[PDB]
RNA sequence: CGUUUUCAUUAAUCAAGAACGAAAGUUAGGGGAUCGAAGAUGAUCAGAUACCGUCGUAGUCUUAACCAUAAACUAUGCCGACUAGGGAUCGGGUGGUGUUUUUUUAAUGACCCACUCGGCACCUUACGAGAAAUCAAAGUCUUUGGGUUCUGGGGGGAGUAU
């Protein structure tokens, strides 16, 4: 896939893993 | 090493100045040409004709040093020099190539135009560039009638001339033929106006 | 080219080069003594003066500065020394 | 590798040129890159001038013209105008015709 | 190239360019050798007797062979003009 | 019968040129292989490689064979010819011909004692072809040739006894390696060592002394 | 298309190059000359070669055709490039510039002079 | 000089620079990170003895379509489960 | 900036010798260029040279004769012990029979042969062959 | 650039550190014509969450403050030296019993010719380099050393996890 749409998808992954990890601080 | 009498005679200077051999090329000027003499205003660079005559006697000394007269190749593709090299080939041995050079004539033998010379004289080092490029593959000295803007790569001894011409080209070929016919020749003393007419070498008609 | 005298260059080839790029570098500028015909005494003005050099007695003008050489102000008489 | 030494076009010494719009598709292309041709044409075509200069007071009066400079993009100039595609050795030429 | 007892080995001491003193190789086919006729009194030049030079391929390919032949022919005496040292 | 053209072949065939120092001195171009089959008849050949090269054709492939051949006797001359032909025997024959046209001489010298009968290179030398750089270092007596097998055979046919070799680049390509080494052994007669500093009087070409015996009828 | 091959054209060229007299402009007589002096293995190819020889006769007889010389063309051009008109200095003196005068004064001797004053 | 210092008092830049660039070597990295003692199911040792749990048939991917006869082994010194190939025509009749 | 002046001098000499010239005007002209060129003159690699004195660092015009293949600078003047001369001369000379590794010792600027004869060592400057 | 002014090594490159940094984006006012992520619609299409058409929010603009990324590209660190032929051009200067502007000769400006530094570039070659494309630098390198900074080491995993 196009490298900036993998880059955008990765930022959407990191924005989720920052959210689930924030529920358990 | 000139004995007494290879000097530029005043009649030869009148010939060379009448046929405009000194009116060289314009502001375009290769750095490998110190044969210039004090550029005339409105462009034209006057060529030192004394230097021209000295290089001419030197070239005729080189041409009259080949053991055989026929492994010298006179080259002209330009139509101003075709009759010139043809009458040069008439008087001396000096095989002509007037017009199309037919590459392969020097390198890589078995073609029908296979000349294998020890000297190549070229009327114009730009329009005869393939002969000059091809003579440097097979170890041949190249003489060239050069104007001041003409390239000097792969030419040794050059004659500073005006190859815009219609008068200077046939004259410088005529002077080479006359001078190589004086050296080792059936010819005459100091004065010796050489009954063979000067203008047999010239472009005819249009 | 390939053989030349780099120690005795011709003067015409040397009068055209930059003043730093000659064989020994030296200024192409000079001085000149000026007299304004109103006064009597002479004064020594640089060729590339950069100041409004006025005459010694009558302070009027002798040269207005410019980009390069100074301009002598049209009623003058100058000698390069 | 590099397909042109002057990469798209004609920017050496700037860093940024202000873009114009293509006249066909309105794609915004830099002004030095674009493709630029000045259309200089009469307001009458070569058939109409006879019947128009018949139909006029003030005899023939001007033949007045029309001038506009067309900036194309690389796509829409190839799609019609100045295209064909030149060979690697005929690419380096810059004489118009 | 010699050895312990005097003897020349290394076949073919090469030629050297008269304008640069560089070795003219065997695979140097732009190199050239120019024979200039010696001229006696009132012309009629002395056949089989030359002043010869050799010019490498690099001197010719750079465009320097004309000024090199002006220099090399002047200070043998074939020319008393064209080449001037202070350029 | 040979019946040559290219006048040097006639000076060779009439016997007026006897050794290839007369050709290698005057830098004469050799166009016919019989010029060196007569002036160097004890020359031995060696086919170094045969590989298939191929061309894509609108229906199928066109496979012709490329042969790398080294000739050279044992006494200071080598040649290296590379030829593709449609058939391997014709490719080897033509590679022998091109290797015979390209015979180069070799300046071999000493490691550093002036003792009898030179064994090694006079200088450090280097040849590049493609990406392969082949560097030859002079070596003491009895070193052998410290080289790859193809370079070792090219330097063996040269007559070099002791040499050291370094190499850089993709030396697995045999053509560029052999050609880099062929440059590295042809460049030994270009290095101006100080025993060659003494001036020589520039001899006349054999094409002028025997001008009569050239220039056929 | 009536484009004639290189067989017809090269044989026609070679027939004119050595038989320019004998080879008139009529097809029906060149048809018999190509029967006499050449050996052509067909009648159709004979007629084609004869027609092209007649054609090249028709355009030789209004000036030269590039490529073909037989005897008479080269004899004429041989006796044409020997020319009279010569040139001179007979029409006055040698007109020069200022700088050509400086040149001849710097090297040579007293030659006739007429300086000019051309500028930019 | 193209990329590196050269002056005589510059050996510290050269030392620290090569010491930094050594980490891009795979061998140096795996020798100075101790991959052998923590990862790599042996101890970094050569051979290791273990106990057969079950027999597996591993299908060869892509080419060489066959069933390579392997066993699943639990190592004694680690307890690490490890698949190990049993090489020859037969020899799964010898392991049990 | 100009960090070495010998390096500029020897690269000028190398380019003019590669290109077939017979003359080099060197911009920088130190004492060490004078002694380096004096050794190159002693072993025949250059002709005469002439120090032109402006009231500044000075210039030199060197005459060339074609015998020079390469002259080069070793840019950090590495401290050479007398056992390391054979290491240098094996490294950067074409053969053991010619070419000189030039080095500045407290007994002067000299080639490695005179350095072996006088039994002196020091720092390396360059090499000529 | 000019300079026969001054000081006299004050310099070169740079971990750490600092200033500036397109667009989008963020915070708070102002502004909001145009275009216009989102959104809503009309067709197309097998479907059309798209291309094409219409409308339009944030945005586009500005003030105060963030952000610190771009194919931020010449995908070419910076300083210095040398090596090649050409003609254009921009800025400065020098020369011309040169053109133009008449007032009557001038004077300036513009131009022309020649030279000169300093730029943005270009053209032809290749001595040279290169794996080649190509390169007056990507040359002056196995004949390897002018000074210095940063970066890389098979492809992924991954600029991911921590």
């Amino acid at each position: 896939m196009r490298a900036k749409w993998r880059k955008k998808r990765t930022r959407r992954l990191k924005r989720k893993r920052r959210k689930v990890r924030a529920r358990s601080k | 090493s000139l004995p007494a009498t290879f000097d530029l005679t005043p009649e030869d200077a009148q010939l060379l100045l009448a046929a405009n051999t000194h009116l060289g090329a314009r502001n375009v000027q290769v750095h490998q040409e110190p044969y210039v003499f004090n550029a005339r205003p409105d462009g034209v660079h006057v060529i030192n004709v004394g230097k021209t005559w000295e290089k001419l006697v030197l070239a005729a000394r080189i041409i009259a040093a080949i053991p055989n007269p026929e492994d010298v190749v006179a080259i002209s593709s330009r139509t101003f020099g075709q009759r010139a090299v043809l009458k040069f080939a008439a008087h001396t041995g000096a095989t002509p190539i007037a017009g199309r050079f037919t590459p392969g004539s020097f390198t890589n033998y078995i073609t029908r135009s296979f000349k294998e010379p020890r000297l190549v004289i070229v009327t114009d080092p730009r329009s005869d560039a393939q002969a000059i490029k091809e003579a440097s593959y097979v170890n041949i000295p190249v003489i060239a009638l050069t104007d001041l803007d003409s390239p000097s790569e792969f030419v040794d001894v050059a004659i500073p001339c005006n190859n815009r011409g219609k008068h200077s080209i046939g004259l410088i070929w005529y002077l080479l033929a006359r001078e190589v016919l004086r050296l080792r020749g059936a010819l005459v003393d100091r004065t010796q106006p050489w009954s063979i007419m000067p203008d047999l070498y010239f472009y005819r008609d249009p | 080219v390939l053989v030349q005298d780099l120690l005795h260059p011709t003067a015409a080839s040397e009068a055209r080069k930059h003043k730093l790029k000659t064989l020994v570098q030296g200024p192409r500028s000079y001085f000149l003594d000026v007299k304004c015909p109103g006064c009597l005494n002479i004064t020594t003005v640089f060729s590339h003066a950069q100041t409004a050099v006025t005459c010694e007695s009558c302070s009027t003008i002798l040269c207005t500065p410019t980009g390069g050489k100074a301009k002598l102000s049209e009623g003058t008489s100058f000698r390069r020394k | 590798p590099k397909k042109r030494a002057s990469n798209g076009r004609n920017k050496k010494g700037r860093g940024h040129v202000k873009p114009v719009r293509c006249v066909n598709c309105s794609k915004s292309i830099p002004k030095d890159k674009a493709i630029k041709r000045m259309a200089i044409r009469n307001i009458v075509e070569a058939a109409a001038v006879r019947d128009l200069s018949e139909a006029s007071v003030y005899p023939e009066y001007a033949l007045p013209k029309t001038y506009n400079k067309l900036h194309y993009c690389v796509s829409c100039a190839i799609h019609a105008r100045i295209v064909r595609v030149r060979s690697r050795e005929d690419r380096k030429n810059r004489a118009p015709p | 190239m010699e050895n312990d007892k005097g003897q020349l080995v290394e076949l073919y001491v090469p030629r050297k360019c008269s304008a640069t003193n560089r070795i003219i190789k065997a695979d140097d086919h732009a190199s050239v050798q120019i024979n200039v006729a010696k001229v006696d009194e009132e012309g009629r030049a002395i056949p089989g007797e030359y002043v010869t030079y050799a010019l490498s391929g690099y001197v010719r390919s750079r465009g320097e062979s004309d000024d090199s032949l002006n220099r090399l022919a002047q200070n043998d005496g074939l020319l008393k003009n064209v080449w001037s040292y202070s350029r | 019968g040979w019946v040559p053209v290219t006048k040097l072949g006639r000076l060779v065939k009439a016997g007026k040129i006897t050794t290839i120092e007369e050709i290698f001195l005057h830098s004469l171009p050799v166009k016919e292989f019989q010029i060196i089959d007569t002036l160097l008849p004890g020359l031995q050949d060696e086919v170094m490689n045969i590989k298939p090269v191929q061309k894509q054709t609108r229906a199928g492939q066109r496979t012709r064979f490329k042969a790398v051949v080294v000739v050279g006797d044992s006494n200071g001359h080598v040649g290296l010819g590379i030829k593709t032909a449609k058939e391997v025997a014709g490719a080897i024959r033509a590679g022998i011909i091109i290797a015979k046209l390209s015979v180069i001489p070799i300046r071999r010298g000493y490691w550093g004692t002036n003792l009898g009968q030179p064994h090694s290179l006079a200088t450090k030398t280097t040849g590049k072809c493609g990406s392969v750089t082949v560097r030859l270092i002079p070596a003491p007596r009895g070193s052998g040739i410290v080289a790859s097998p193809a370079v070792k055979k090219l330097l063996q046919l040269a007559g070099v006894e002791d040499v050291y070799t370094q190499s850089n680049g993709k030396t697995r390509t045999l053509e560029n390696t052999l050609k880099a080494a062929f440059v590295a052994i042809g460049n030994t007669y270009g290095f101006l060592t100080p025993n060659l500093w003494a001036e020589q009087p520039l001899p006349v070409s054999p094409l002028d002394i025997y001008s009569d015996e050239a220039s056929a009828q | 298309g009536r484009v004639r091959t290189k067989t017809v054209k090269r044989a026609s060229k070679a027939l004119i190059e050595r038989y320019y007299p004998k080879l008139t402009l009529d097809f029906q007589t060149n048809k018999r000359l190509c029967d006499e002096i050449a050996t052509i293995q067909s009648k159709r190819l004979r007629n084609k070669i004869a027609g092209y020889t007649t054609h090249l006769m028709k355009r030789i007889q209004k000036g030269p055709v590039r490529g073909i010389s037989f005897k008479l063309q080269e004899e004429e051009r041989e006796r044409k490039d020997q020319y009279v008109p010569e040139v001179s200095r007979s029409n006055g003196v040698l007109n020069v510039d200022n700088q050509t005068s400086d040149l001849v004064k710097s090297l040579g001797l007293k030659l006739p002079l007429s300086v000019i004053n051309v500028s930019a | 000089g193209k990329g590196k210092p050269r002056g005589l008092n510059s050996a510290r830049k050269l030392r620290v620079h090569r010491r930094n660039n050594r980490w891009a070597e795979n061998n140096y990295k795996k020798r100075l990170l101790g991959t052998a003692f923590k990862s790599s199911p042996f101890g970094g040792s050569s051979h290791a003895k273990g106990i057969v749990l079950e027999k597996l048939g591993i299908e060869s991917k892509q080419p060489n379509s066959a069933i390579r006869k392997c066993v699943r082994v639990q190592l004694i010194k680690n307890g690490k489960k490890v698949t190990a190939f049993v090489p020859n025509d037969g020899c799964l009749n010898f392991v049990d | 900036t100009r960090s070495s002046v010998l390096a500029d001098a020897l690269n000028a000499i190398n380019n003019a010798e590669k290109t077939g010239k017979r003359q080099v005007l060197i911009r920088p002209s130190s004492k060490v260029i004078i002694k380096f060129l004096q050794v190159m003159q002693k072993h025949g690699y250059i002709g005469e040279f002439e120090y032109i004195d402006d009231h500044r660092s000075g210039k030199i015009v060197v005459q060339l004769n074609g015998r020079l293949n390469k002259c080069g600078v070793i840019s950090p003047r590495f401290n050479v012990k007398i056992g390391d001369i054979e290491k240098w001369t094996a490294n950067l000379l074409p053969a053991r029979q010619f070419g000189y590794v030039i080095l500045t010792t407290s007994a002067g600027i000299m080639d490695h042969e005179e350095a072996r004869r006088k039994h002196v060592s020091g720092k390396i400057l360059g090499f000529v062959y």
